[PDB]
RNA sequence: UUGGCGGUACUUUAUAUCCAUCUAGAGGAGCCUGUUCUAUAAUCGAUAAACCCCGCUCUACCUCACCAUCUCUUGCUAAUUCAGCCUAUAUACCGCCAUCUUCAGCAAACCCUAAAAAGGUAUUAAAGUAAGCAAAAGAAUCAAACAUAAAAACGUUAGGUCAAGGUGUAGCCAAUGAAAUGGGAAGAAAUGGGCUACAUUUUCUUAUAAAAGAACAUUACUAUACCCUUUAUGAAACUAAAGGACUAAGGAGGAUUUAGU
């Protein structure tokens, strides 16, 4: 728009709450497709969008792992004549570190919105917590 | 009765710096009208170039990027960031970590496409601890390690529970704490047949 | 000889799409698939419902829009999105294009309990990749 | 009547087209990927294609591409005649009118140094053009004849007396060769806390893999994952094996040696610890020794791998028994 | 984030060449087809719910069953009623509900309370719906009501406002006093309704109408009962009647709307306009100030629906800025209209596009043509596809600027929106273009524009078997083409004149000659005469005689140039 | 449900909104057939008695 | 079951069996063959048997300015739509058997003197509108070849003329008819004599000749004679 | 209408099961283990026997749902080897390509 | 004249292949399994090369299509004088394949011939030419190469498959359709393939394939048979596995033949 724009946008409201905040230590999202070229746009996407909001990320790409099965080609005998078929299946690792709650809530819906299609996220939150107020004091 | 005449793409009338982010907002298929690029693709034929982007089924079947490029993806943290908070400036490594909160929960969940949201593999829950976090006697160590069995790790010194047997995640989790708070107290516990170890 | 999903070759004179000119063993290596879901990656699970209802969409397109059609759909789900975009010859007027839109989405969202959109882009004619 | 596309020929006036979609296409492709136009390039332009357009073809000629028209429009002989009809090229009849008239002129210039009338390895280590160089040169297609010809008349161009000019002629069509180099590259010389010399290098045998730890001063001590080589190797062909780098160079008991081989058999581990020590080894040892490690196979890595099996028959060669008849 | 998109359409509207909505019948005909297509798919699903059934989402979506609106409880009971009633089916409820008291079974009070408000609201007719309204004195409500044993505030309160939403103005005043009579109290609902009554009602004296308005609302404080803002709303909307005494009155109310600490809100204002500004408003010469205080009152608040007229106050504000001929009023209401979500209000589709055309206009007319393209490409066709006359005002802005370079593509983009073969349109067009000298390239440039409103022509005649050339178009394109480096189709286009026996203009006939000298043809020059022998215009003979001075003539020429003179 | 998919198509294409070109091609097999004098015999009535 | 239906393509193609092996072979004396039919010829989108009435899709969208609403055609009407439609469906297969007749040559059974056209236009636009083609013989010969046995090309002998005194012939031999009659219609007219006619009509003298053992006595003869020659002769 | 009569005895088989599942744990349970006296094994032998007998899990045989194939199906898609080959070999199912290694 | 043939010559030749060369096998023994035959009240199809652990990556009931007995007649669907049919014809077909084959050709548009049924090359060139499909290239086995896979046109064998599904023609419709219960046997006879053993480069035990201690011909080597127990699955053991005994035959297999670079 060249002399039409907004003037005082609607922003969502965010109230700060009294309960104490969730602490991830690590969150490792595991996302798998049959793409090799998507996940290295999804790992630029997500590696982007990590950096903008202070996130600390690492990636690493697990090895990939391809799937064989056997199928009979004829409809009726033939039995030595055979099609094979495979299902591949490739994997990136983005590794976050020192988390929040509430940082994690909104990076894991902003980057799982834009999950292309055809690929599967995988989160694995690790949460930091204190001991049980009972185990902190034997108690016989 | 005269047919129906499509319009000219509305590409043409696109300038070199529009607002881009607002031409994709989200996510959409590739549409030939609505992309200033002459891109193409296909294996060519011999004496032939890539296809054309009209009528690309290839280009279709691609799940494009045109929503989220450079400018949009900072447009868009830009405003994500009031929702983030901070954390800890004290907790500046892992081990000062395991000082103030020795209790390690992992949950998972998965992401995948579909009517049905549910996994069965998002109930498990594992909890971690290190012994040393724990306050344990001299008896009292013996006694948890012998009864955890494998779970303990004498090399880290990590104790793990992992707990699926209760339908949900919120039971899951509230039971390891549970099955810790027993074993921690019943270590501490002296049996009179322990005597004749 | 190997018969599967080939477009035989005449005097020259039949037009192929890209889809319909390269044989089977050429998918994932001059051309994608259709259908783009998370069922077939490994450990994941419902890839029998993901199939059955593809085969389902197919059906129910070709018959809603009888004729026109220039291409095979595409199949895109994401979350519990399904998306159908498909290439459409121009022979319906424009008005009964959005009959038969707002017509299949709404009764393709009752019947699988997801939210359902088509996407069409219009083509003059078929496109024709060679003639074989 | 034959009834199929024609090839749809590409004037000057379509390909400038082409030109100008291109050069406003760039424009907005910068203008996306938030960079500066002046200075956007092909290299970014492909970069920037591929994240907006993943695609995971395996052959890349079938991939988006959003290339300058010259690169994938394939560049067409133009029309050899005016509006009056009258061939441009008094060779235009022939058929081949680039290919002879580069005849015509290599033979004039042959008559003329025979007529007017040293070494003749002006340029060494060069090869004459392909006939698929060739025919890109005249933009015209060649048979395996024609182009032997052509050789034939240059060879004699080169025998003949040759001034500059000729030399120059006949270096348009000769292409430079490299002769790869078939040589070790030797590895580093890292040095450890206590301040010892050590090179390392990783050596593969079948699925075994090795990474070896060569020290520069030793009395012989091979320990192969935290062991004794004689105690992890309890067959003499493995200790062997483990012998022959040292032995061949006689620098036996002069290095030790810290071996780490994860996967495979006995003999696949101790091979592929064989190459990770040689590899390692060259760092300590002179040129002349390195390509005498080269030409004995001590560096080389073995291509030769299982090979898989095949549905029908009972092994990878195997063959199902052709039944009786 | 983001911001609306300029070269494209609405949202709602499928994204292709061939699916855009050129012009705007096509764009709510395109929106009917689409609901109509959504109508066909829920017809099918609650005709055989059966299919519809297999439910495979987690979580389960509600709104994607199908729905079941007949009811399923067989038995008369008070029950079995009172699921009637929550459906909503008024014959149906009667009928149980007779049955109910033929039996004579109890029923609470407050079940045949739901009985009257489905009846009272929906006037004794079964809810409208698409399938393959006065008062009745005697009715089923009027008569539920009487046989009901007791009777409690909230069931006359009832009847007052189902008569007064069925235009029963009379009766439901009546039922009022009954109400007052038995002691009950009212609520504020049943106060609004009262009040839209006595507006309605066509009272004698104003004062007394006035007066009488009034006393409800005392009547509103003595029972404790206090106004909401529908209630001042329906006062404001009533005195619009009355734009010269409404004026005092009106002001007051706003006042006490903010003391009592009701907000006003865009309907508020909506009606403070009106009876202000008013549309039919002879005395124009000094029009009132207030516009602009409330435009001041507004600034950069954000408003939501809160009453059934908001949406219609952007529409009367920008209409009243153009009366008054003030484009930084404008500025200020639009501006207004982006803050927060406010556009939202803007209206419906009758009062959206009557927003933007009126917006747009005034911008042509008082707006710098630099800054006049902006808001065009800005507006169109991302906001509304504009009629035909939104171009003439587009064009003539051009005109008064000395821009008339760009009037070629100004006819490109009007083509899209379906006025390529508009009279009008392509009239104005050549007039301008043709209108003054200009330079060569730029003649030229005219000339392919003539060409192209040549072809419009040329194909609605060969279309249309009868086809008549106006006589204006004929001049332009002509003089467009003798202009442009296009003369010989200017000498084509002359003999078009005795086709369809229109008039040549004195100007066009000299100015073909002129071309003539400098090319020197006499041939040509004859074949001027001709023309103007066939319609025995006067000048003709001069012309002729101007033919045989400017060039030499053969003695062929003259034989034939004689015939022609005799002619 | 193979009987939800027959059951809803075969209603789809009685309403026009769904065009079945199998069905199509076998329903005019039986009108040919028919004429031929091949047609269904009715239940009951069959060549054996 | 909905998911064992196949589409209209594939079920042409198996019940023709047009490319089975019996046909390819000519195993069999065609008759009685299956002919194919378009069965979306004559279907507008958004027609059932129920009758339905769908607003935008099979009726006006708004009538009279009133947006119209679903509905069903009555049992009489609907009957009467039905009964139209079958009208027309019977109207294009009458039309399909009749055809326009062509004249015969020299026989009812052989292709000797019938008119095939005027042969196709040249590389520049150059038509012959004003030649006539007519054949003069067509035979079936036969070259074995190890791969297909017995195999069959149709030569065909043609002539060519103007009527003006200009006439060419040629032989163009095919695998398919068609084919072999452009193949010798286009060739015959890159071989055109002209040939001498006293006064428009005849001759100029009579010519005796013998071409290989073929003897042919051509005799001037006055006007009003007519052509009584062999039947290739008067072709 | 289901592909054919014995893809319709299936699925009685598969909703009869469903119904006795619970019915058939419990029972089968008492006979399950070596805790409980012999009579009552005994008898709980012939409750589970009595049941009807398309109730019994062992009797549900797997077929392509598409064709009704008895053999040939695999479990992941629950199609025939034949189907599909079909839907694989056109593109249509979402990651599967030819195995070429 | 073309093709096919020749106990007609003269040259190339095959690359795990025609001969020679090399290694381990089949052919003999015992078992497992297919087929044929016999045979049963009791499926079907494949059945030289290109069938014979083949459709089955699989039959106790189910599966099942077979036999016997009993039963149902608008009998899966929204509607239908309709539903349904594993009924005949793969010699009506689609679909999906085998075979020559990793063979080098196929088809189409032109042009030429003292006529052409056909044929159309010479490179220091004499009538052939310009494009498609196959091959090639490319991609896959995640550096590179090689190799392996994949790929392989048009035709040949009316090759295989109406029983994957669909479908043309003909046939059944109180039955050739639907459902229930119980059965679908048997060889030991020929033959195809496989497994195991016949041992000393072996047998058992601990280790780990290093080394050591025993065993080593009458029962030593040596049965995955029969039989006898226990366990697993199941409603059902008729199935599979693990032990126990019990032993038989087997002493490196005629003609001939399979595979491997
Ligand atoms: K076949
Ligand atoms: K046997
Ligand atoms: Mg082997
Ligand atoms: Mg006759
Ligand atoms: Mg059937
Ligand atoms: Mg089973
Ligand atoms: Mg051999
Ligand atoms: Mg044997
Ligand atoms: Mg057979
Ligand atoms: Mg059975
Ligand atoms: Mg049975
Ligand atoms: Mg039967
Ligand atoms: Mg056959
Ligand atoms: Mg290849
Ligand atoms: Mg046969
Ligand atoms: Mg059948
Ligand atoms: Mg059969
Ligand atoms: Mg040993
Ligand atoms: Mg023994
Ligand atoms: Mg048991």
């Amino acid at each position: 728009l060249h002399v039409d724009v907004p003037k005082d946008v609607t922003r969502p409201t965010i109230t700060t709450s009294d309960e104490p905040d969730t602490l991830y230590k690590r969150l490792s999202i595991l996302v798998k497709a049959h793409d090799r070229a998507v996940l290295d746009s999804y790992e630029y996407f997500a590696v982007l969008a990590a950096k903008e909001l202070g996130i600390s990320i690492k990636v690493h790409e697990p090895p990939r792992k391809i799937e064989r099965f056997t199928l009979l080609k004829s409809v009726h005998i033939f039995k030595k004549h055979r099609v094979q078929y495979e299902m591949r299946t490739l994997y990136r690792c983005l590794e976050l570190k020192h988390l929040t709650g509430s940082t994690a809530s909104v990076y894991l819906e902003y980057i799982q919105r834009n999950l292309p299609e055809g690929v599967a996220m995988e989160v694995t939150k690790t949460q930091i917590q204190q001991l049980p107020e009972h185990i902190k004091e034997p108690m016989w | 009765p005269m047919r129906r005449k499509a319009l000219p793409p509305r590409t043409e009338k696109m300038d070199t710096d529009q607002d881009w982010p607002s031409v994709y907002p989200t996510a959409a298929p590739f549409k030939p009208s609505a992309v200033p690029l002459p891109v193409r693709m296909g294996y060519p034929v011999k004496k032939g170039v890539p296809m054309a982007k009209e009528g690309n089924l290839e280009l279709l079947k691609i799940p494009n990027f045109l929503h989220l490029t450079p400018v949009a993806i900072k447009r868009h943290c830009a405003a994500l960031k009031d929702f983030c908070t901070e954390w800890p400036a004290a907790l500046d490594s892992d081990e000062k970590c395991e000082e103030h909160f020795p209790v390690e929960i992992d949950t998972a969940d998965y992401v995948s496409s579909g009517p049905s949201i549910r996994n069965p593999k998002a109930r498990a829950v594992t909890l971690r601890v290190k012994l040393s976090s724990l306050n344990l006697d001299n008896h009292a160590k013996k006694k948890l390690i012998k009864l955890v069995g494998e779970r303990y790790c004498k090399a880290t010194d990590v104790l793990t529970i992992t707990t699926d047997r209760c339908p949900l995640k919120r039971q899951n989790y509230d039971y390891a704490v549970y099955l810790l708070t027993v074993l921690y107290h019943e270590s501490w516990k002296t049996e009179d047949w322990e005597n004749s170890k | 000889k190997n018969r599967a999903a080939r477009v035989r070759v005449a005097k020259g004179n039949k037009p192929v799409s890209y889809e319909e000119a390269h044989a089977p063993h050429y998918i994932a290596h001059r051309k994608g698939w259709l259908s783009l879901h998370t069922g077939n990656l490994d450990g994941e699970d419902h890839a029998a419902e993901r199939t059955l209802e593809d085969v389902f969409l197919r059906k129910f397109m070709m018959g809603t829009f009888p004729g026109c059609l220039a291409d095979q759909i595409v199949l895109k789900r994401r979350a519990n999105q399904v998306d159908i975009c498909a290439l459409v010859l121009r022979q319906l007027p424009a008005h009964k294009f959005y009959f038969l839109v707002g017509y299949s989405e709404t009764l393709l969202s009752h019947f699988y309990k997801c939210p359902v959109r088509l996407h069409l882009q219009t083509v003059p004619s078929k496109v024709v990749y060679k003639y074989i | 009547n034959v009834q199929a596309s024609r090839q749809e020929s590409y004037t000057e006036d379509f390909i400038k087209k082409q030109i100008e979609e291109f050069n406003i296409g760039k424009r907005h492709l910068a203008n996306m990927m938030g960079e500066d136009p002046e200075t956007f390039a092909e290299e970014d332009i492909d970069r920037a294609i591929a994240y907006l357009f993943p695609s995971g073809l395996f052959e890349k000629r079938a991939r988006p591409m959003m290339k300058h028209p010259e690169h994938i429009f394939p560049k067409q002989r133009a029309t050899q005649w005016g509006e009056d009809g009258r061939p441009f090229h008094f060779l235009f009849y022939t058929g081949k009118q680039s290919y002879y008239s580069l005849m015509h002129d290599v033979y004039g210039k042959v008559m003329q140094l025979e007529k007017h009338r040293a070494e003749s390895r002006d340029l060494i280590g060069s090869r004459w053009l392909i006939k698929e160089e060739l025919e890109e040169m005249l933009v015209e297609k060649l048979s395996d004849e024609d182009y032997a010809q052509f050789i034939r008349l240059l060879e004699k161009l080169l025998t003949l007396p040759c001034g500059p000019a000729e030399e120059e002629f006949v270096q348009r069509f000769r292409r430079s060769v490299t002769i790869q180099s078939k040589k070790q590259l030797i590895e580093p010389v890292q040095y450890d806390e206590q301040g010892m010399a050590f090179s390392t290098s990783e050596g593969r045998r079948k699925s075994a893999t090795a990474q070896a730890v060569v020290y520069e001063h030793g009395s012989g001590k091979i320990h192969v994952n935290g062991v004794d080589y004689l105690i992890y190797f309890p067959i003499t062909q493995d200790r062997e094996q483990l012998m022959f780098p040292f032995h061949f160079l006689d620098r036996l008991e002069r290095h030790d040696v810290t071996c780490t081989v994860s996967g495979g058999g006995r003999s696949a581990q101790a091979g592929a610890i064989r190459l990770a020590m040689a590899r390692a080894l060259c760092s300590f040892v002179t040129e002349d020794e390195v390509e005498w490690m080269r030409q004995a196979g001590l560096l080389t890595p073995d291509p030769r791998i299982r090979e898989r099996k095949k549905p029908g028959q009972e092994g990878a060669r195997r063959k199902f028994t052709w039944k009786k008849r | 984030t983001v911001n609306r998109d300029p070269t494209a359409a609405p949202y709602v509207f499928h994204d292709d060449p061939y699916l855009i909505p050129t012009s705007a019948l096509e764009s709510r005909s395109f929106l009917l087809a689409k609901k109509s297509g959504e109508t066909a798919a829920k017809f099918i699903i609650n005709s055989y719910p059966k299919y519809f059934q297999k439910d495979i989402a987690e979580p389960h979506i509600p709104c994607l069953m199908p729905e079941y609106f007949e009811p399923q409880i067989e038995d008369v009971s008070e029950a079995a009623l009172e699921e009637r009633i929550r459906l909503r089916k008024v014959r149906a409820s009667v009928d149980m509900f007779d049955q109910l008291l033929q039996a004579g079974t109890t029923v609470s009070l407050e079940t045949t309370n739901s009985l009257l408000d489905l009846l009272c609201y929906y006037g004794d007719q079964e809810p409208p719906a698409d399938y393959p309204g006065p008062w009745k004195a005697q009715n089923n409500a009027e008569r539920i009501f009487a046989l009901m044993p007791e009777k409690n505030a909230r069931s006359y309160c009832t009847m007052i406002r189902g008569m007064v939403k069925h235009r029963a103005y009379a009766q439901a005043l009546n039922v009022y006093t009954e109400l007052l009579n038995n002691r009950l109290s009212a609520d504020v609902y049943t106060f609004n309704a009262l009040i839209e009554a006595k507006t309605f009602i066509l009272n004698e004296k104003f004062e007394e109408k006035w007066n009488d308005i009034l006393d409800l609302l005392k009547h509103m404080v003595a029972q404790k009962v206090k106004p909401n803002l529908q209630t001042f709303n329906t006062i404001l909307k009533g005195l619009r009647k009355c734009y010269s005494l409404g004026r005092i009155p009106a002001l007051q109310i706003l006042r006490e709307m903010k003391h009592i600490g009701i907000e006003p809100s865009l309907a508020t204002y909506h009606h403070i306009i009106h009876l202000f500004y008013p549309r039919d408003l002879s005395a124009i010469k000094m029009p009132s100030l207030i516009i602009y205080d409330i435009m001041n009152e507004l600034e950069g608040r954000t408003f939501s629906p809160q009453d059934l007229d908001d949406g219609r106050f952007f529409q009367l504000a920008m209409s009243v800025c153009s009366s008054l001929r003030d484009l930084e009023l404008a500025y200020q209401v639009h501006r207004l209209l982006n803050t927060g979500d406010n556009r939202k209000l803007v209206g419906h589709d009758p009062l959206r596009k009557v927003y933007y055309s009126k917006f747009f206009s005034l911008i042509c007319s008082l707006e710098q043509i630099d800054v006049t393209l902006k808001w065009y490409k800005d507006l169109i066709p991302s906001v509304f596809l504009p009629h035909y006359q939104i171009f003439i005002g587009l064009l003539q802005a051009l005109d008064v600027a000395n821009r008339l370079e760009l009037v070629p593509q100004i006819w490109k983009d009007s083509k899209e929106y379906s006025h390529t073969f508009r009279d009008a349109l392509r009239e104005e067009v050549l007039m301008l273009m043709a209108r003054d000298k200009h330079p060569p390239e730029l003649q030229v440039a005219f000339a392919d524009c003539a060409a192209d409103i040549k072809s419009t022509y040329e194909d609605q005649s060969a279309r249309q078997p009868a086809f008549d050339w106006p006589a204006n178009p004929l001049q332009y394109i002509a003089v467009l083409f003798l202009r442009g480096g296009r003369s010989q189709e200017a000498w084509k286009m002359l003999e078009l004149f005795k086709k369809h026996k229109k008039i040549p203009r004195n100007e066009l006939l000299e100015e073909f000659m002129d071309t003539a000298k400098a090319s020197g043809s006499t041939a040509l020059a004859i074949e001027v005469v001709k023309l103007a022998s066939a319609f025995s215009l006067p000048i003709g003979e001069s012309l002729a005689q101007r033919v045989v001075m400017d060039f030499t003539v053969d003695p062929e020429q003259k034989e034939a140039l004689g015939n022609l003179t005799e002619l | 449900n193979h009987n939800t998919y027959f059951a809803l198509m075969g209603n789809l294409r009685f309403l026009g909104l769904y065009r079945d070109e199998h069905q199509d091609f076998k329903d005019e097999q039986r009108r040919l057939k028919k004429l031929r004098g091949k047609g269904k015999p009715r239940k009951g009535e069959g060549k054996r008695a | 079951s909905f998911f064992t239906k196949l589409t209209a393509e594939e079920l042409w193609k198996g019940a023709l069996a047009e490319t089975g092996a019996g046909a390819r072979k000519g195993r069999g004396k065609r008759t009685k063959k299956k002919k194919r039919k378009d069965l979306n010829r004559g279907q507008i989108i958004g027609e059932g048997r129920s009758g339905f009435l769908w607003p935008g899709l099979n009726v006006p969208l708004i009538k009279s300015g009133v947006v119209q609403n679903i509905g069903q055609r009555s049992k009489e009407e609907q009957q009467k739509v039905e009964a139209t439609m079958v009208e027309q469906r019977e109207e294009w297969d009458r039309k399909r058997k009749i055809k326009v007749k062509r004249e015969r040559g020299w026989s009812g059974n052989t292709w000797g003197g019938v008119s095939i056209g005027p042969p196709d236009p040249g590389p520049n636009g150059e038509t012959y509108e004003d030649f006539d083609t007519r054949i003069l013989e067509v035979r079936n010969v036969f070259n074995m070849t190890a791969k297909e046995g017995r195999k069959k090309s149709v030569r065909v002998l043609v002539a060519v003329g103007n009527g003006n005194g200009a006439a060419g012939f040629a032989i163009g031999k095919a695998a398919d008819r068609g084919d072999a009659f452009r193949k010798a219609k286009n060739r015959a007219i890159h071989y055109l004599h002209y040939i001498e006619r006293y006064e428009g009509h005849t001759i100029f003298h009579d010519i005796s000749l013998r071409f290989k053992r073929t003897q042919i006595r051509m005799k001037k003869q006055p006007r009003g004679y007519g052509l009584r020659c062999h039947r290739a002769i008067i072709t | 209408y289901y592909v054919d009569w014995r893809m319709l005895r299936d699925l009685k088989r598969r909703k009869m099961a469903y119904e006795y599942a619970d019915e058939r744990l419990r029972i089968n349970s008492l006979r399950k283990n070596t805790i409980l006296p012999k009579d009552l094994q005994e008898m709980a032998g012939d409750e589970i026997a009595a049941l009807p007998r398309d109730s019994c899990p062992v009797r549900i045989r797997n077929r392509c749902v598409m064709t009704s194939r008895p053999r040939g199906v695999k479990r992941r898609w629950r199609l025939s080897r034949i189907v599909f080959r079909h839907l694989a070999d056109h593109g249509l199912l979402s990651g599967v390509q030819r195995a070429i290694w």
